[PDB]
RNA sequence: GACUCAACACGGGGAAACUCACUAGUUUAAGACAAGAGUAGGAUUGACAGAUUAAUAGCUCUUUCUUGAUUUCUUGGAUGGUGAUGCAUGGCCGUUUUUAGUUCGUGAAUAUGAUUUGUCUGGUUAAUUCCGAUAACGAACGAGAUCUUAACCUGCUAAUUAGCGGCGAGUACACGUACUUGCUAGCUUCUUAGAGGAACAUUGUGUGUCUAACACAAGGAAGUUUAAGGCAACAACAGGUCUGUGAUGUCCUUAGAUGAACUAGGCUGCACGCGUGCUACACUGAUAUAUAUAACGAGUAAAAUAUGCUUGCAUACUUUUCCUCCGCCGAAAGGCGUAGGUAAUCUUUAUCAAUAUAUAUCGUGAUGGGGAUAGAUUAUUGCAAUUAUUAAUCUUGAACGAGGAAUGCCUAGUAAGCAUGAUUCAUCAGAUUGUGCUGACUACGUCCCUGCCCUUUGUACACA
């Protein structure tokens, strides 16, 4: 703990993020970045609004948005993508395609 | 065993119905029935102004929301008004049952 | 250090907003409704409230 | 615990969101409606649409998504309570929303305005509906706005039959070169339930029954 | 309302100045006298968290502990 | 921003900070994505001490440790904006107009046309509401009907978190009355709330074409559709709002920002002009004691109270945060300790006010009328009260003696007088929006002034 400066995201939190993305299937974001977590997830809620806005431009999640609330979904190269990121073998599927 | 059901709801026709479906209900197993108490209504009000910007004659509007409340008595188990209440009731309709033996 | 965000706002215009629009005007306070006057006149009938006279 | 009041509040404002939301996801399905029957053991949710097939996805794939969702916005501090149902709307023909969402779709493609209007007045009056209105505003070729009214049959303005017999819509399409609204006025056939619930008729009819020959 | 009036210069933002290599300035080996620490060690830090050796004091750049020369 | 009605206690606009859009300064990146550069022999991040700054912004400098590819530099490209344009638009609101208006089929005027008639001389109504006359016969919206609240019911259905009554024990009086108290036959007058009923101009008398209707009397709870409101046609305005909006087109701006914040200041500054109001000019009063008497309402992620340690940390989210009875302290404002209440159950309402009523003092004297302007001390909200947040005590004691030319609202539980609950709200109402209490005078009309409408008429007007 060195103390770097607020918005910094460290690999770890980026981790999470990926790992609650693929298991789950989507997320809720709350813009704000006043919160200091999310209900689920034990981050700074800036780092989940920086992530999210980041896989937008490269079309891997479709979000949109009603009164303060985001509501991201997951594409097929999102799948494929967080494949190759976190390394997990060609069988597993996030919750929703059950 | 001095059971009180009590009903609340945003509608007159929809707790009055219920009312009377349960009613009749436990009358066909012979139970001693206390009639519904009515009790008072009460109104929520709110009285905001037209016009999203300032100008013109200044007008308002009086808005109203109501809410109902009956109640009913009887000496039966616990089982048997349980399983009475419930009959998939038109959801708009709240009830909830207390045992008042004190 | 950070001076961003650091002025105390636990009371006042500038503490709550509006529920839908974030504005921070002529909010309904009353019941813990929190919606400005406009949304809230154009939502009244789906949240529950009627003109009767 | 809290009391009466502030539940019956949070209920409203609770209903008002969920259907702001469904409305914008489901703008391509022809949306309609939302029920939610608020159980503590588990709450349920019925949407009404047209296309059925498409909102359901493959093999339900999207409406598991829309339930996470809501579940999520709503129900964060339990894990499954959540689940949605669709709902086939019976007769489309009389469903305002349905029509003034159809008539941005056709607006959406570049087609001329005053077909369309005279297609949706023919589907609408088709269906026994009793009367009708479409109404289209802001600018329709040149620079200046203008408003444009289509009618046909029957239709009332006033009084509490008015609010009782008519349904009505109002949505809006972003052209290239500004806003549109939309709004249509369908009086139904003569098909009305009652405050003190029972299908009812009209306040304005007096007539005279023919004596027993 | 009015375009600014500008009359002194930018207010210059703060660079890091680049050495080359300075960890071989913390260790030294000999052939005899094998390796020997320049500058010390912490005190509540993993080990290997060195502190500057300042002018009359020296400093911890992880946790700022400050310790007085004398 | 808005400038006749239809701007000027309006923008729910009662701004100490915030809000905030204005003035003077200082930080920040919370600059997606793509391409090139730079670089693990280190891209970049953070910071003690001294200086330096309003500042405990490592902002910057000296000094020299930490960090690990998250970032940094260049060109594109997005994003945000209480920045401009309501004369580019959506939506919503105001006004014409709460008036009584608007249209269609077939026929006729045509024997060119724009266009007429139907939709009217007359009587009648709140009403193109009706009767009736008739080159027109029929239809539709608006009006009416409908909806909400108020007024009647010793008849129906009900009894809790409502009452009354029934049975005991007392405390005092008169030979039953008032109050306290434990318990609990029956009933629905009082309280509450569901379903019904009741008025139709009924009956009598008059006016009218004896049609459509009007007036008076009797009965009746009620006889101006019984009272008050909500809804609101066709057609318009360059009416207001982009400073309500993840409603939006175009133009600006985008790292020395017109983005987002932090510190202080201003929106309240005062020779003067205008609109809405509060308090008065006294005796039908002022002051002081005492008696009696309402209705609509509201109410529960943070900081805050307690061990180990040198103003900070770890700790129960075990108490507390909203209305607050009661007890004690204090002239007062207020303070301390403790109940009940998420509410027909407690605050608190068989009563939470002030006009009223009774008795005494003053005595026509800018006076014990009036209470502006100033001095001093004390409390509470708040991180912060200075340009004086609000409240408490003593002191000071201005104009004003009924208001010129002009001009506003109003017909019955109404005007006027009198107080109160909510909205805003950490703290602040001389403002809105509701509620009740005491309760008049004058008319029962008219077209004179003002406005709106219809018919005939003139027109060189049609942005009228
Ligand atoms: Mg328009
Ligand atoms: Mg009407
Ligand atoms: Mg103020
Ligand atoms: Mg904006
Ligand atoms: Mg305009
Ligand atoms: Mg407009
Ligand atoms: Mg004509
Ligand atoms: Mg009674
Ligand atoms: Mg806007
Ligand atoms: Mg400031
Ligand atoms: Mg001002
Ligand atoms: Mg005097
Ligand atoms: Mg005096
Ligand atoms: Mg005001
Ligand atoms: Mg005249
Ligand atoms: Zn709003």
């Amino acid at each position: 703990l060195p103390h770097h400066k607020y918005s910094y995201i460290p690999k770890q939190n980026k981790k999470l993020i990926y790992e609650y993305l693929f298991k789950e299937g989507v997320i809720v974001v709350e813009k704000d970045a006043k919160i200091p977590r999310h209900p689920h997830l034990n981050v700074p809620n800036l780092h989940i609004m920086m992530t999210l806005k980041s896989l937008k431009s490269r079309n891997y999640v479709e979000e949109k948005y009603n009164w303060k609330h985001q509501y991201f979904i997951l594409n097929n190269e999102g799948i494929e993508y967080l494949r190759e990121f976190l390394h997990l073998p060609p069988s597993i599927f996030p919750a929703t395609l059950s | 065993r001095r059971i009180r059901i009590a009903l609340t709801s945003k509608n007159l026709r929809a707790i009055e119905k219920v009312c009377s479906d349960i009613m009749k209900g436990a009358k066909e197993k012979n139970l001693n029935v206390s009639g519904p108490v009515r009790l008072p209504v009460k109104t929520l009000r709110i009285t905001t102004r037209k016009s999203p910007c300032g100008e013109g004659t200044n007008t308002w509007d009086r808005f109203e929301l109501r809410i109902y409340k009956r109640l009913i008595d009887l000496y039966s188990q616990c089982e048997v008004v349980t399983q009475m209440t419930s009959i998939n009731i038109d959801p708009v309709v709240e009830v909830e049952v207390i045992i008042t033996d004190s | 250090g950070c001076i961003l965000n650091v002025h105390p706002k636990k009371y006042g215009q500038g503490s709550r907003q509006c529920r839908v629009c974030s504005n921070k005007h002529a909010i309904i306070r009353k019941y813990n409704i929190n919606i400005c006057r406009q949304c809230f006149r154009e939502r009244a009938d789906i949240i529950g409230f009627k003109k009767y006279r | 615990p809290i009391s009466k009041k502030r539940k019956f509040i949070n209920d409203g404002v609770f209903q008002a969101e969920l259907n702001e939301f469904l409305a914008r996801i489901l703008a391509e399905d022809g949306y309609s409606g939302v029920e939610v029957r608020v159980t503590p053991i588990r709450t349920e949710v019925i949407i009404r649409a047209t296309r059925t097939r498409e909102v359901l996805g493959d093999k339900g794939r999207r409406i598991r998504e829309l339930t996470s969702l809501v579940q999520k916005r709503f129900f964060n501090k339990s894990t499954n309570s959540v689940e949605l149902f669709a709902e086939r709307v019976e007769h489309r023909g009389l469903c305002a929303m349905a029509q003034a969402e159809s008539l941005r779709y056709k607006l959406l493609k570049g087609l001329a305005v005053r077909r369309a209007c005279y297609g949706v007045l023919r589907h609408i009056m088709e269906s026994g509906a009793k009367g009708c209105e479409v109404i289209v505003s802001g600018k329709l070729r040149a620079q200046r706005a203008k408003s444009m009214k289509f009618r046909d049959g029957y239709l009332i303005s006033t009084g509490e039959p008015s609010k009782r017999f008519v349904n009505t819509a109002t949505r809006s399409a972003q052209l290239k070169q500004g806003v549109l609204g939309i709004k249509v006025k369908i009086m139904l056939p003569t098909a009305i339930d009652t405050r003190t619930g029972l299908t009812s008729i009209l306040p304005d009819n007096i007539s005279v029954l023919e004596p027993k020959t | 309302k009015k375009k600014k009036v500008y009359k002194k210069p930018k207010k210059e933002k703060h660079k890091k100045k680049k050495v080359k290599l300075a960890v071989l300035k913390f260790y030294k080996v000999g052939d005899d006298g094998k390796v020997f620490r320049l500058k010390r060690q912490c005190d509540n830090c993993a080990p290997g968290t060195l502190m500057a050796s300042h002018f009359d004091r020296d400093y911890c750049g992880r946790c700022h502990l400050t310790i007085m020369k004398k």
